[PDB]
């Protein structure tokens, strides 16, 4: 299956004293690796999988000045940001920076990708071809600008080829206990009867790992969608998710409905029937 | 492993 | 722009009456990011919960779990309550035990 290493970075202004909140964390698919909180005591990048310990001080170093390194920058944006939109020193506001590759089967380079938003919007993201910018407004025209004279893509295009996808392979090959190990769901049926004409069947997934999954229903072998409810995928805080399916059948006819899991974890998908 | 650095908007 | 969160409460575990377990309120879909989530032990917060690092979904909304080690019993009810600039009251979503 394909792969992919992330960086999710969040920054909201506080008025009144201070820095900015300083959020980062990097994931390998679906596990969190690595932690910066600028309200946090260390002021170091930090581990969060037991396979990243393996790096030595140097790695630990060299995080940290780069994490520090955005953090300066997002500082300085929400300030050119409050100008570009003429907005007062009084307000609270966000910016969100999400990059990272994916790898297919063969750990070959699939796509890259440099995304930023303001106040939850779209402000400006790298194309597919590495080369050139989405800009949402004026205001990120002005950025596009900027950095189309300082050569962004291509520095961005070198790093998501090159070192973003060889220390993705570097992780998914120490972390290999966990990271290239797929954890199918464990599935059951639950019943709840709500009056006498009226049932529920849930299908649970639960301990599985990655978190992509499709449950769906059938009704006498035909895909039902009317009266069903697919809850948000939710981590189960061990590092696996966790899914149900519902659907509303009249009581006495739930032998009619199978539910139906697929999952990389299962060699062919499952079907369960109450 | 992080980009090297970051350009301000 | 504001976006209200979405809230889950349920269990890591299939619980069972005297088996230590995690509570967990996965809250989801919200902005800005400024969120306060409480678990609730017969609507009194409990102390010392933990919470996830703040990330976000494809269209910038971000996600937390708050989360807790407790052993269920029959009688004792748990909820999570979430305060948020998109709602006027707090929201309280008890604990189901078959979500
Ligand atoms: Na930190
Ligand atoms: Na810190
Ligand atoms: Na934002
Ligand atoms: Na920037």
């Amino acid at each position: 299956g394909s792969h992919s290493m992330r960086y999710f970075f969040t920054s909201v202004s506080r008025p009144g004293r201070g820095e900015p909140r300083f959020i980062a964390v990097g994931y390998v698919d679906d596990t969190q690796f690595v932690r910066f909180d600028s309200d946090a005591a260390s002021q170091r990048m930090e581990p969060r999988a037991p396979w990243i310990e393996q790096e030595g001080p140097e790695y630990w170093d060299g995080e940290t000045r780069k994490v520090k390194a955005h953090s300066q920058t997002h500082r300085v944006d929400l300030g050119t940001l409050r100008g570009y939109y003429n907005q007062s020193e009084a307000g609270s506001h966000t910016v969100q920076r999400m990059y990272g590759c994916d790898v297919g089967s063969d750990w070959r380079f699939l796509r890259g990708y440099h995304q930023y938003a303001y106040d939850g919007k779209d402000y400006i993201a790298l194309k597919e071809d590495l080369r050139s910018w989405t800009a949402a407004d004026m205001a990120a025209q002005t950025t596009k600008h900027k950095w189309e004279a300082a050569h962004v893509a291509e520095q961005l295009r070198a790093y998501l080829e090159g070192t973003c996808v060889e220390w993705l392979r570097r992780y998914l090959e120490n972390g290999k206990e966990t990271l290239q190990r797929t954890d199918a769901p464990k599935t059951h049926m639950t019943h709840h009867a709500v009056s006498d004409h009226e049932a529920t069947l849930r299908c649970w997934a639960l301990s599985f790992y990655p978190a992509e999954i499709t449950l769906t229903w059938q009704r006498d072998g035909e895909d039902q969608t009317q009266d069903t409810e697919l809850v948000e995928t939710r981590p189960a805080g061990d590092g696996t998710f966790q899914k149900w399916a519902a659907v509303v059948v009249p009581s006495g006819q739930e032998q009619r409905y199978t539910c139906h899991v697929q999952h990389e974890g299962l060699p062919k998908p499952l079907t369960l029937r109450w | 492993k992080l980009v090297v650095g970051a350009v301000g908007v | 722009i504001q976006r209200t969160p979405k809230i889950q409460v349920y269990s890591r575990h299939p619980a069972e009456n005297g088996k230590s377990n995690f509570l967990n309120c996965y809250v989801s879909g919200f902005h800005p990011s400024d969120i306060e989530v409480d678990l609730l032990k017969n609507g009194e917060r409990i102390e010392k919960v933990e919470h996830s690092d703040l990330s976000f979904s494809k269209d910038w909304s971000f996600y937390l779990l708050y989360y807790t080690e407790f052993t269920p019993t029959e009688k004792d009810e748990y909820a999570c309550r979430v305060n948020h600039v998109t709602l006027s009251q707090p929201k309280i979503v008890k604990w189901d035990r078959d979500m």
